[PDB]
This record gives C-alpha cells, structure tokens and sequence, in this order.
C-alpha cells in the first residue's frame, strides 16, 4: 500500500493568526501507510475535515511488498 | 521495544510538534518557560558544540 | 461543556473515561438543574439587565455618548445596547454550560480585533460588563451570584 | 465535537436568540438521561475487549471467507487493523452516548473513513455487520434503554459507513 | 519554479537544525535530492521532510 | 486522587481551579467520610474476600491450578492469593483517593510486561478480579458496593 | 513573485536575447512610474488601518446580515477573520502596486483561496464586494492617478476571486 | 505529584500495609480541612490579579533600582516577565495548598529555579522579597487561619529558593 | 527478500548498492537451489509434520485440550493445526525469500493482538512453534536443520 | 515493493496455498539469472556518471533545442533537473532489474510522473527519448543479455511516461 | 561503534601502515571465532525471554526485598523497568560478543548509567547481580566455549556498573 | 564491517540480529581466509601496482605532469603517488572489512571538499583509480578479481 494522497482542510477556531495560514489550512499531502492511522487521528483531533483520500503508490489487497 | 524509527516517529507525531511547529516551519530552540528546569536544560544544550 | 472536555481528554490518551471522569459528569449532571434554573432566572430579565447596564455605563462614561464618542447618535447606543445583550446572551449560556467555553468561542477569540476595527474602547467594554455583573447579581439570590460573576468577571479579563 | 447542550447552544446561537422553554426542556431531557448514560459508558469501559470480541467472533463466523486466505481481514495484520477498527468503533459510539450527540462521530470516525476504506478495499457490508454486532453485543449488555442508546449511535456509524 | 531560493534557503535551515551543522561532506543534498524534489513540487510538507 | 486530578488538569491548562473543579474538590471532600467508611469494611474483611475470590477463581478456571498451569503448587497458589491480596489493597486505596489513580501507579503501568515475564494469563487475573468484585459487593450496601464495584470494573479493563 | 523589471529579464532571457531599444524603453517606464509607486504605497502603509475601517464598515453597511447571527462574519473570532483577510488584501495589492506586477497576487494571495474559501463556506460574492469597497475607499487617499494603478491590482484580486 | 491522600497511600504502600486507624485519622483530618482549602483556592483564584499588582508595588517600591533603566525587571519583556513569575508562585502556591503537599513545590516550581536565575542574572534575594510581599498580600485577603497556611507554601517556595 | 532489502537500504541513501550488498545477493543467489530443495522437503511433510507437531503440543501442555483451555473440542483443535499450517507455509516462505520478511509480515505484525482478540496462550503457541521446529528438523540433514531452525525459532521469539 | 520471490509468495499466499512445481520453477529461473543482474548491477554502477554523461549528450545533440534559450533544459537549474532525472531513471531501472520485477518503477518513479511532467511543461516526448538514449549506451555497455534485461525496465519507463 | 576488524584497521591507518603479519593474525583470530560468536548470537536471540525470565527469578530469590513492598523492583512499573533494563543489558552483550569489541557497550549502555541510577535511586549493587545472574544463564545456555566470551562482555557492564 | 552494519541495523529496530543476517556475518567469516589473501597479495606488491598505475594515468593524461598541471614537478608527482598509495592501502582495508566502510570514513567523506581545496581534479583521481584498479586486477584471479573491483568502482563512483 505505503502511500496515501490526502487532500484536507484544516481551519482555525482557537484563534485569529497574524500568519497567512492559507499554507497550512487546505492542503494536499503523501503520508506513507502506517503513518495514515495517526496523521487522520490528528487531523480529526485539530477540527479539520478530510476532503479526499487516494492511493497512488502501492496496491489495495497486497499481502507481501508492505 | 521498536528501536529508532518508531522513537521518531513518536516525537514527530507528538500533539507538542503539531502544535507548535505544524506542517510547514523547521523547529528550532524555544527557550520554554515552562515546565521547571527546563529553560537550563535546555540552554545548555544549545549553547553545546556538536 | 464539562462532558466535552472530558470526553477530549479521554480520546487524547486514547481511553475510556476513568471512573473518575464519570464521577465529575455526574455531579455536573446532578448541578445541571440548579444551572437551568439561574438561566432561565437572568433570561426573564433581559429587559431590566440591560436597561440598568447601559444607564450606569452612560452616567459612568458620558464620554461614549457624548459628541465624538464611540456611541454618539440613536443608532450607535442601539449597538452599544445590542452588544450588551449579545454578551448577557453568551453569559446564560456559559451559565448552562458550567463553563466559559461558549463565551469563548462566540465572543472572546478575535474581541480586540473587531473592537480595534470597531473603534470600541475596550475599558468601556469593561466597564459595560461591570455593570451588568452587578444588575445581573442583585437580580439574584446570594447563591447564584456568585456562579453568575464568575462568567462576567471572566469576559470582563477577556476583554481588559 | 459538540455535546447536546453545546448542540443546543449553537442552535439558539445561530439565529441570536435567548433559551426558550423548549431549549430548556431539552436540556432538562439530556441532564435526566445523563446518569444512565453513565452507567452504560461504565459498563462499555469494564467490557470493551468482551465486547470486541464476542462482536469479532460473531462477524467473522457469519462471514468466515474474510479470514480465510484472499478475505480483507486475512493476516495477523490486517486482522489486527480489523480488530482495532472495531474497537476504536465501539469507544466513540460510548463518546456519542455520554454526549448524546452524533457530532463526534462526524469529526472524529465519519472525517475521511468512508474514503479510506474505499481506496484501502475494506468492504463496507462486512464492517456494517460488525457494527451490528457490536450493537448487538453491548446491547445485551447495557439492557433496554442504554441498548436503545446505543444503538442510536451504531446505526449512525452504519449509515455513514453506508 | 519560482521562490527556488528561499525553498533552497529552508531545506539547508532543515539541515542545519535536524544535523545541529551543514553537511556537505556527507553528500546530504544527494541523499536527499528525491526528498527535496519532493518537497518543491510540493507533494510533501516540511514535517514529512524533518 | 481526585485533588490531584483537578490540580493536574488546572495546570496543563496553564491555569487557576475553576469554580467547577473547586465544587467537584467540595464534593469529594463531604463523601470523604462514606468513603472511608467503606473503605474499612474491605480491610476488615480481606482475608474472607481473598480466601472466596480464590475459591471462586478455582472452580471456574481449574485449569489455573490443574498441571501445567501457572497457578499450580500451594506455594504458587500462595503467590496468586498474595497477588489478590494487592489488588485488593489497592482497591481500598483507590476508594480513599476517589479515583483509579494509585491503581494504576502501583499495580496496572507495565503489569502485561511483569505478568508476561512471569508466564502468568491476563485472562486469569480479569476472572480473579471478577471473583473479587462479586465477594467484595456481596459485602457492601447497594450504593457502596456499586462504587466499589467501578474500581473493580476498572482493575478487569485494565487486565484485559 | 517577478516585478515589471524581473518580467523584463525573464521575456528577454526565454528568447535568449541582450536588451534591445524596445527592453530600455519599458524599463523606463517602469522607472518613470517608479516614484509615484512609491508614493502610493506610502500613503496606504500610513493609512491601512483607516483604509480598512471605512472598507469593512461599507461591506457591512451594504449587507448588514453578514454580521448577524447566521452571516459567516458572525463572531468575533470570524469577524476578526474577515477584516484580516482585508487587511491582507490591502498589503498585497500595495506590494503588487509597488512592484508593478499581478504575479504576487497569483503566487500568494488566489493560489488556493477558492478552495478554502468554499470548503469554509466563505460567500465570495460579499468578499468581491468587499474588495471593491475598499478599492473604493483607497482611491480616494492615493490620488486621482494612483488611484487607476491600484484599482489595476484590486479588480486583478476580485476577478481571481469572482 | 502528591497530595495528603497519595502521602498517606505511598507510606502505607511502601509498608505494604492495609490502613490502620491512624491513616484514616489522617484523611479524616484531611477530608476536615478539605472545605477551608476550597474556600481559600476561589478566594485567591478571584483575586490573583489584585494580589500580583499589591506585591509588586511592594517589591519595586522596596527595590526601585530594579526598574530603573539597566535593572533586571527594567524592559516591558522584563517586567511582565517578572509579574508572569510572581503569577507563577501565586498559581503554584495555591495549588500545594489545596493538595496540602509541598511536593508539587519541589517538582514543579523549585526543581531548576536557581540556576535557572543564576544563568539570567535574576536576583534571588529581590525574588523571595517579592514572594514575601505577595504571602503578606494574600494573607489580609484568605483570613486568619488560611493565611497560617498560605505562609507554609509561601515559606516553602522562600526557602528552596534561598 | 534479501533482494528486496538490499534494495531499499541502498534506495534509502539515493545510491547504488554497495559491494557488500551486492555480495550479498551474489550469496544469496547461489544458495537458492539449497533452500529451495529444503522448502520443498517441508511441502510434502507438511501432514505428517502438523499431525506431529500438534500431538506434542498437547502432551506437553494439556491444558489447551484440558477443560477450559482455549483448544477444548474437537473444531478448536482442528483450527489449533490450521494455525500450525499457516505458520509452517509461513516459514517455507522465509526460507525461500531467505529473510524473515514474508513471516513477520503475514503472521508475525499484529499476531499479539490477534491471539489476545482470540484467548490463545502465546506461551502455549511457543510451545506449538517448538514442537514444529522438533519435528520439523527431524526431517532434515545438519545443514538444512539448522537454517530451518532459525526461522522457527525467529517465529518463536516473535510469538512471545 | 515486490521482486520475483516476493511477487510468487504473494500469490501462492493470496491463494492460500504451498508452493507448487510451478512457483519452484519460478524461483528457479530468477535464482539462475541473478549473478547475471548482480553483474549488470555492478557494471551500471561501475558507469552511471559516464552513462548519464552520454545519454544527455545524445539527447541534446538529438535535440539542441532543449537547452537553448526557449528551451526546457534551458537554465543551470533546468538544465541540473534534467540530468537528476536522467539519474533517477537509470538508479531506478537497475533497482528494478536486480529485483526482476517492474512493480519498484511504478510505485516509486510512474506514480503521478506524467501528471507532474505535464504540470511543470516537461516534455514526455523528449523524456523518453531520453530514456532510449540511456538505454542505449546501457545496453552497449553491460552486454547482450544484460542489455535486454535492462532494456526491459527501460522500456517499462518509456511506456509509462508516454 | 567499533568491532575486532574495525579495531585493527584503525589502529594501522592511525599508523599510516600497511597491514603486517601481526594484524592478518588479529584478523584470523576473529574470522576462527566468528563461527562461535554467530552460534552463541543465534542461542541468545532464541531463547532471550527465556533467560530473562530466569535471571529475574533468580535475582528476585536471592534478594526477595526488591519485589516485595518498599523495594526498588516493587510495583508492576517498576518491575517492569527492571526487566527492560534487563533486557538492554543482554541484547547489547549479545551485539558486543559478536562484534567482538566492548566499545557499544561504552556509548549505547554505560554513558552515564551510574547517574541515571543515582538519581533515580536504583541499586547499583543489586543490578550488578541481576548482571551476574544473566551471565550463569546465559553462559549455561550457550555453552563451554561461548560461555567464556560471553562473560568478558557481562564482566565488563558489570565492572563498568561498579 | 559487516558484523557492525548487521548489529547496527538490528540495534536500529531494538531487535537480535535476524536469521539472514547470522547467516550473512557467517559466510562472511567463512570466507575470511581469500580475504586475507587477497589483501595479502595486494600488500606484497602494492610498490608495483602504483608504479604501473600512475604510468598508466600519466600517459592517458599527459596534462598533469605538463606544466601548469597539478601533478607537475617531482614533489607534485610524488605527492599524487602517495594518494594512490593511501586509496590502495584503503582497498585493502575494505577487502578485510567486507564492506566498503573503511573506504567510506578513510578516504571518500570530505574527499571533493578537499580535493577542491587542494585544486586536484576529480576526473583525474577517476582516471587514477580505473588505472590502479586495472593494474590490481591483473594480478588477481577472476574471482578475486571481480570482488576487489567492485571496491574500485565504489572508490571511482565516490570520486566522480
Ligand atoms: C495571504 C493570503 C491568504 C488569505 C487572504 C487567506 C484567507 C483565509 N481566510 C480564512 C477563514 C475566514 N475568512 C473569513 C472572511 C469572510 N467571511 C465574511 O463572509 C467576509 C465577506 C469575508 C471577508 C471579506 C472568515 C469569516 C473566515 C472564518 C471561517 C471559519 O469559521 O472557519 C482562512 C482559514 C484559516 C483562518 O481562519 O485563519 C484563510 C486561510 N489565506 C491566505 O493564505
Ligand atoms: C456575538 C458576539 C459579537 C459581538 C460582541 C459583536 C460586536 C459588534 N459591534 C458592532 C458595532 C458597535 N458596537 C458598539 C458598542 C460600543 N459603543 C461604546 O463605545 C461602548 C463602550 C460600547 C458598547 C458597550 C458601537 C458604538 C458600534 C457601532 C460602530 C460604528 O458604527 O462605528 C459590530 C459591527 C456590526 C453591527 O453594527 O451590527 C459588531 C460585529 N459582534 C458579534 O458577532
Ligand atoms: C497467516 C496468518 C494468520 C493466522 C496465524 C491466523 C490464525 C487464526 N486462528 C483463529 C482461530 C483459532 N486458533 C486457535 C489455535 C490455538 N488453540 C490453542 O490455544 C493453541 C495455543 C493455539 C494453536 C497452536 C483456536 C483454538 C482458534 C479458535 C478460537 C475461537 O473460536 O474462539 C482465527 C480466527 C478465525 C478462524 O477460526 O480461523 C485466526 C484468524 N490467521 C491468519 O490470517
Ligand atoms: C478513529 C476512526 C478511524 C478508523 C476506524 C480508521 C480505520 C483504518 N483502517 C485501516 C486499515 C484496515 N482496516 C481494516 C478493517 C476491515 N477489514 C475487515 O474486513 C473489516 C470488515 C473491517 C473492520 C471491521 C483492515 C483489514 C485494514 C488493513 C487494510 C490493508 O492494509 O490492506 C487504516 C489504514 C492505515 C493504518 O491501518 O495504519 C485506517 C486509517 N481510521 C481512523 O482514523
Ligand atoms: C523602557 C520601557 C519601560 C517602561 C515604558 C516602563 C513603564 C513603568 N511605569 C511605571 C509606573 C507609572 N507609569 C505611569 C504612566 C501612566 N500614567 C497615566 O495614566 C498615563 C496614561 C500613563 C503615561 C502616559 C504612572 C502614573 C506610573 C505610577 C504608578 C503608581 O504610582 O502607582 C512603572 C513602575 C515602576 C516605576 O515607577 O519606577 C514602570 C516599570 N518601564 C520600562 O522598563
Ligand atoms: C544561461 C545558463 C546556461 C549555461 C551557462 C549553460 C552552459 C552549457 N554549456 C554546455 C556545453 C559546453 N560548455 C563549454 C564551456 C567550457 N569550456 C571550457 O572548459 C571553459 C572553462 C568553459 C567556458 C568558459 C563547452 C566547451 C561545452 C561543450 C562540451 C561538449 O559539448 O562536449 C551545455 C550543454 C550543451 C550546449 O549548450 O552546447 C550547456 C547547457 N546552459 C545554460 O542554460
Ligand atoms: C524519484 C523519481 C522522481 C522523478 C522522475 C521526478 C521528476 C521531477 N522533475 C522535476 C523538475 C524537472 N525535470 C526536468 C527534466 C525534463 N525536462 C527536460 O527538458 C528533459 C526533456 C526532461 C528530462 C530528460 C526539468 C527541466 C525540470 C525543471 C522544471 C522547472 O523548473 O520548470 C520535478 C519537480 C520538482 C523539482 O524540480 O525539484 C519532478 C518531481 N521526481 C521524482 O521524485
Ligand atoms: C502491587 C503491584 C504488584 C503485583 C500485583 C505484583 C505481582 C507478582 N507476582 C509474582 C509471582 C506470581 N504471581 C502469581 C499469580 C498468578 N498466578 C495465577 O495464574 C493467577 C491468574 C494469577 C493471580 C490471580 C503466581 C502463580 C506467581 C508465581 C510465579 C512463579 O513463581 O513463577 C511476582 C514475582 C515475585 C514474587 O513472587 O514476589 C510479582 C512481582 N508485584 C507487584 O509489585
Ligand atoms: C587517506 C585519505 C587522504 C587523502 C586521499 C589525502 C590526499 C592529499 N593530497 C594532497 C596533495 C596532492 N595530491 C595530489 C594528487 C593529484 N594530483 C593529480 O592531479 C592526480 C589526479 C591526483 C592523484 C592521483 C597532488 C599533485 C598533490 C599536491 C598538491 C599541492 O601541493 O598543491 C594533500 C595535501 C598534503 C600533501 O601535499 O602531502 C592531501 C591531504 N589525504 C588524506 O588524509
């Protein structure tokens, strides 16, 4: 499997940055397979919605070559 | 138990990292205020030579 | 609310809440009752709570009303009176709550901002909500005062 | 996440209006359920690992191909993730009923879990019929009311995941 | 393809920081230079770099 | 404890006690009595309640005590009964603390690596802990025995 | 970003060529507008926070239920959002002014804004609006010439937007 | 960290023992003075503030040279560094206090502290000056017998930090 | 395998493989025809060995098949050789793989949690995987016998 | 990742089944070949510089356009991206030839090249003449059977960007 | 680290030398024990649970305190750190056997082992003999001659320790 | 070496070392003795190895002993033999070790810093090393041949 492509968005509500942010609220990031449970957690955790998940590098269902 | 990779992994995937330096900034001394002992613990480690 | 936090507290170390954590939502569920009733006691006197507010707030800081103020003109001291009630209303709710997250996320994060944008002097702000602490305690008994300053006595550090 | 009377709250809110009699009813309802609310999420929290397990027992023999070779939940692996997907199912169906709201169910499990499972091949019917039996389960568990609980928020699982 | 040099300036600042000190003699740019590509066509935040 | 909690809490938040968490200090504090009350009927009572626990722990898992099982021999046997005997003394501490607290610091953080270390089954300690939950409520009134029983709860979650 | 002086160089360098005439020419137009540029965004960085005053009180005024309970400007977390938003507009269309160039606008501020804006569920016809609003304030400071130039960057920012 | 009840629990737990007759005295008279240790908490917690504008009017009163220009409390980074200081010895205080153990003081706020101010320069003898003046503060406001025992956590903080 | 690992270490640091990874595969080409006879060794034993390897299994623990241990009945034992022939083809797989990769990754990542969710004694499944290797090794000349006993007793490590 | 050992024991696995003849056979044939790839192996790195030297000789003498003025290969930083991938393909191919399984290209160079290509303005025409310059000075260099191992990953690379 | 052959090679490029017949006899002497040390290594990673049950049994009998209340290894915490430290002890010999130098045990184990354990409070005297007490059971389970080796590495943490 | 790789990589994941990797430390050692022989019949004639390749490299490259080339002069010259003969002593070393590590930390880390500080071209030290190890493999049979030529492509690929 070993790569996710997460599109997400993540918004501010603890507070109003003087930062642009528009880096870090939308964005699209490849986080490798075992690293997927715990980058969701979090990003569940700081309040943002998951817009899309894809495979791109490995095959659904492989036993071996994980 | 899991050696060097995983002990990245769980610093890097710490709320602490998350909240302080995100996805997008390269860290970088803190000087922490807070909790105690951890301004001079700190500090001398970054005032260390390699 | 108190169930919110401990429920977040909880999936933070990953875990069911501790017989302690249910412990705490049970007596805040067993104070839900008496928290209803001081609600509903400063929601009946909207009218009265705002009245007294902004008449101490005008006799305390003619300024605001006064030529140049920030409330000079009918429709100015309308806001003024609109601000007053959005903050008695976020202050009910904190009351139901048990905490001042509502307070909070509503009217707290951003105050100085909108105020600075506003041209709102924030020690009028202050001032404003002193005085409707004190008209909202003297509406109540001398047990719930004390749980209902709290709020104000809060968004008044918020703002100051 | 928001809980039923931070729910309430957003509502009144949202149109800037102050409580009225029905937003205190509803609070008044929400505080009088809250003490057997506690007493089901005690039970789950003493019972969490039976109840998975009997659950997984119950999934995996009404659908024995899913652990055979070439089934999803065939390695030690990929059981595991099965296994740990339930339970991290049934602690937020108990976070969902001590709140009594859906909402944490919305952000945290439903937040890009649909998408997941599609792309990983995980097969919703198999993992709705997991939930059922965890539903099933930890009703028999709670008895009538906290089961009706529940299994409010276990259909709500189901029907995201549907 | 434009702001190369401030991407350039931010993956020596990630080096310095990771590594306490530049690292040519180790060939890091090399080592990395998948990682680095990745990380200008933006496919990777800074944290999956660090 | 649940002073301990509180504080803990309070500080992580960077932050003085809320008038909430001083009410739930407040009401701790008054079932302080009703806790050391029940916490004497299980040290009074402890060698009945380990001797029943065993007893009930060995008709429904023989295999415990049967041939190559972790448990047989008297002096193993001894070692199992001395192990319930913590528990249970860590019971009644928690029960005085109003919270699992120093259940978990003393005998649940890394109790899987002691117990693998020593070849002994999870599922044995969580029916022996059961067998002490049933003895153990037998002996108190409705309302105690369930706040005892929760600690219980807690020690076979924390088993299993 | 690139500047009119950097567009230059980069159209000159694609075709491989030295500055010619035609090159000179432009760079001293460039340099001709040069003070005046300078001159405008003095004025704007002096007056930002007036200019996003009157800007944020016209957006409002035009559609007061914006700010009301229901507007998406409806608290002060999400009003301190908007008029932080116009304030990075402002900036930006001064930087953009200042240097001669849309790029800055396309590279920062509209790489993305659609995006988050309706994921957000931020209206973009209230923010054109809003854009316009304070077009029209600053118009009125910078003077009658520089007034035409900044408004280039503003209709720039609002047709990105729109 | 500990309070009076994990006190007692640890030196039963390192004995092995069950609770005797006099560790139930003992959280009995914990469980006694449980309600005057709440009421002195709020009272400190609505009047912290108030307490750290008292003590270090004292303080700087006493010690003016530390604001005049070159003083360690001499820049606003500084003074507010210093007020955020005596906040943290007032928040900490009240906490040891309401668990009526000192070790929260040795673990969370002396443990560091002076080599933390000797590698600053921050003078010790004015910080036990300032933690003297906010016991004398916060003594006129608790009353009589939770100013006795406001003074131990006070005392404790001057004496590790001496 | 040991090309696959070979392969990523030296993808890892962006450079070719090194001669010693190259002398590696070099050595592990040229014992292919080796393990691979002894992979085939093991296939057509695989009955008789299973058949063996669980008769001993339940002599030397007999609680698994005594009263309430987790191999109790008949269908329980029939799914106790199910796991040893998954493991078994599991160790013919890392012998022709020649690294423990395919093992760790179909039957060893997880397998804590997975006999845990079951009840099946980690030790008692050690003790499954020791009498595997006995039989196993049995079959085998020195040379095979100790290559094959690595895998096991990697697999018995592994398992608890 | 998947070689040919790991690619069969996934199959038999997903089957569920021990190794018949034909997956014996199978290992067979790539154990019988692999001192041939160890040997093309170390010959490919033995050259990889002189390789890559040539195979962008070719390619810009093919097409002179690509570095001058206009050109994509045009700038030092263009041109250093250009040669980096020309390495990367080359490194990768021979990953892919040792292991004797393609599935290390696509999971590591083909996912998402076309798109990114495409994107940046890359041609894939002159990529993959890129390619088949490299390999054929590869496969002049390692030897017949070497030549068309290599040449089978080469062609695996063209095919996938084109 | 460092390792026999690692050892002599930089003890000849400190000298600027050539290998002699002195350091291909070192070399031979560590390629004659290899055969050993890789035995020994395999015995030690099959049965390593198993020794560190055993030593921590016996450990546990000769000085009963430890585990029993009041003790340093007395809660499951704590027991459990000492199995852990344990466990470093023997799997970093078993890397210093087959390395054949005591230099890992240097940097990965003895930096600063005495004040960790000072300030923690650990008896280093009882860890010395949980030390010895894995050498009987290790050097009874690999052997005569490894059992020799062996104990120079465990000798060595143990005299590092004391 | 090899040995340290292996315990490195397993001391990176807090594990014993793995049946390949005993197995790799084994035919390692086992084919210890070609080693030395090798590294032996590099050391006996490394004086005529160098005198050949530095023939070999000035005649392919006449520009380093012209003047104005960085070997010019008799010190230069000399100078440019002594590296050959420190990367030759480096071979052997890594022929002893098994891996390329010694190389690696000796002579290949640093190595274009210092070369561009002493203004040496690196094409040079390439032609350099392709002479040296012609002249080395022809004293060697094919299959030593073949293994210490893959530590003069690792040397030249360091270099180029
Ligand atoms: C420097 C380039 C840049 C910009 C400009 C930018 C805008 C931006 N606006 C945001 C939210 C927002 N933006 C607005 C403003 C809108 N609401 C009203 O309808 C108005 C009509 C209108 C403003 C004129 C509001 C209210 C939010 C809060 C939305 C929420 O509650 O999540 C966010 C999400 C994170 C945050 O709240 O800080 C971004 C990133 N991001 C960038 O990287
Ligand atoms: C629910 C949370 C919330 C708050 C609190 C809030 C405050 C708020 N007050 C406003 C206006 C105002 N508010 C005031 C009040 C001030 N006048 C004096 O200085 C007094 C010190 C003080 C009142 C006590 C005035 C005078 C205005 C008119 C501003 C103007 O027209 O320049 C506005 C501009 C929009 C409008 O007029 O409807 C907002 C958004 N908005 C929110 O969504
Ligand atoms: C290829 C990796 C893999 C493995 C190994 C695997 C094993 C496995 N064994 C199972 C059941 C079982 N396995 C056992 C075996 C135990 N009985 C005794 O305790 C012994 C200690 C031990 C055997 C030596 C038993 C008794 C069951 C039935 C448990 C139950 O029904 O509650 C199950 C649950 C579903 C089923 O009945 O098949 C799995 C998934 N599955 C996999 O995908
Ligand atoms: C907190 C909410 C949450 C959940 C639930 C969640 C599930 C989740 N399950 C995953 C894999 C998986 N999940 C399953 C479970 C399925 N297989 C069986 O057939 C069942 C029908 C079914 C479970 C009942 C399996 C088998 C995998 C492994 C997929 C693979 O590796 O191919 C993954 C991929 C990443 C990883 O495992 O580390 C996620 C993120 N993530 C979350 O953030
Ligand atoms: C270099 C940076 C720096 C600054 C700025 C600074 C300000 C400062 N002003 C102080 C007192 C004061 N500051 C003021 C000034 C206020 N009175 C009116 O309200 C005005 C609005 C306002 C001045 C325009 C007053 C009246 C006091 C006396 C407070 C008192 O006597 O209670 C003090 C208390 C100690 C002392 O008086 O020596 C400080 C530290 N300290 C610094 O290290
Ligand atoms: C605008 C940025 C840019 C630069 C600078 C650039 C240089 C450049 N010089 C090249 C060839 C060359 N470059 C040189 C120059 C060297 N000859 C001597 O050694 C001198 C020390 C030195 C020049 C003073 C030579 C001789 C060649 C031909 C080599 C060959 O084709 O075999 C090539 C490859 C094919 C070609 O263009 O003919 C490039 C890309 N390309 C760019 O896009
Ligand atoms: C590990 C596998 C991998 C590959 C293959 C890969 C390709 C790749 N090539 C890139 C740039 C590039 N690639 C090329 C090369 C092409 N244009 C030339 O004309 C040639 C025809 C042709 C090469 C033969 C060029 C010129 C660029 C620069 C694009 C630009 O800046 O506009 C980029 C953008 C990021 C960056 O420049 O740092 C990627 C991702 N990335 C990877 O991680
Ligand atoms: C306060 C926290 C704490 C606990 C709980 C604790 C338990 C503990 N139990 C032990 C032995 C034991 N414990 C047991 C009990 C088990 N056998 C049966 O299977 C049952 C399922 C189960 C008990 C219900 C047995 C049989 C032994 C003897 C094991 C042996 O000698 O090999 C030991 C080894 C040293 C000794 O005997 O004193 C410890 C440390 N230690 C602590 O510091
Ligand atoms: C063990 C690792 C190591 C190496 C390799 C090393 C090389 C090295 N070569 C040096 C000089 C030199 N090295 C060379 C050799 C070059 N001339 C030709 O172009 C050839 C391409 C090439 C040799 C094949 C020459 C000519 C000098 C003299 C440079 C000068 O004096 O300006 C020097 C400066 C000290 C001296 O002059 O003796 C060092 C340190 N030092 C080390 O510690």
């Amino acid at each position: 499997t070993r790569l996710f492509k997460v599109t997400a968005l993540i918004p501010s509500y603890k507070k109003v940055r003087g930062g642009r942010e528009l880096q870090n609220t939308y964005f699209t990031k490849l986080v490798e397979y075992d690293r997927w449970f715990a980058e969701q957690q979090r990003i569940q955790k700081q309040g943002g919605k998951i817009l899309s998940v894809k495979m791109v590098a490995g095959k659904p269902g492989l036993n071996t070559g994980v | 138990t899991q050696g060097f990779k995983p002990f990245i992994n769980a610093i890097l995937d710490s709320k602490e990292y998350g909240e302080v330096f995100g996805d997008g900034t390269v860290p970088y001394n803190r000087y922490p205020t807070l909790p105690a002992a951890n301004f001079p613990n700190t500090e001398i480690l970054y005032n260390q030579l390699t | 609310s108190v169930v919110t936090k401990a429920i977040v507290s909880a999936d933070a170390e990953a875990r069911y809440l501790s017989p302690g954590e249910l412990d705490r939502i049970r007596g805040f569920v067993s104070s839900g009752e008496r928290r209803l009733r001081v609600a509903q006691t400063l929601t009946e006197s909207r009218e009265r709570i705002i009245k007294q507010a902004g008449d101490q707030l005008f006799q305390k800081r003619p300024d605001l009303v006064s030529p140049g103020g920030n409330a000079y003109g009918a429709e100015r001291t309308a806001s003024c009176l609109r601000d007053l009630d959005y903050y008695l209303r976020l202050v009910t709710f904190g009351i139901v709550a048990g905490d001042v997250t509502p307070i909070e996320e509503i009217g707290v994060i951003g105050v100085k901002e909108m105020y600075r944008n506003l041209e709102v002097p924030l020690p009028g702000m202050v001032e404003a909500v002193k005085a409707m602490k004190s008209v909202a305690t003297g509406l109540l008994s001398g047990d719930d005062s004390a749980e209902v300053g709290y709020y104000f006595d809060y968004l008044a550090g918020a703002l100051a | 996440m928001q809980d039923a009377i931070t729910s309430v709250i957003n509502t009144y809110d949202v149109q800037g209006k102050y409580f009225d009699t029905s937003a205190f009813d509803k609070l008044k309802a929400y505080y009088a359920t809250g003490e057997l609310r506690v007493r089901a999420a005690g039970t789950i929290s003493a019972n969490a690992a039976t109840i998975i397990k009997e659950a997984s027992a119950k999934l995996f023999s009404n659908q024995p191909d899913l652990v055979r070779p070439g089934g999803n939940a065939y390695t030690t692996r990929r059981y595991a993730a099965c296994v740990r997907d339930m339970d991290y199912f049934l602690r937020y169906a108990t976070y969902a009923m001590l709140a009594g709201d859906t909402s944490i169910l919305d952000e945290r499990v439903l937040n890009g879990l649909k998408e997941t499972y599609n792309s990983l091949g995980v097969p919703i019917s198999s993992t709705v019929q997991g939930i059922q039996a965890m539903k099933e389960v930890t009703g028999s568990l709670v008895g009538s009311g906290a089961a009706k609980e529940m299994g409010v928020y276990f259909d709500y699982l189901s029907s995201g995941l549907s | 393809l434009a702001s190369r040099t401030e991407f350039d300036a931010l993956i020596r600042a990630a080096y310095r920081q990771v590594f306490e000190r530049d690292m040519d003699s180790y060939r890091i740019t090399e080592v990395f230079s998948v990682l680095e590509t990745k990380l200008r066509n933006r496919e990777i935040t800074t944290k999956e770099f660090i």
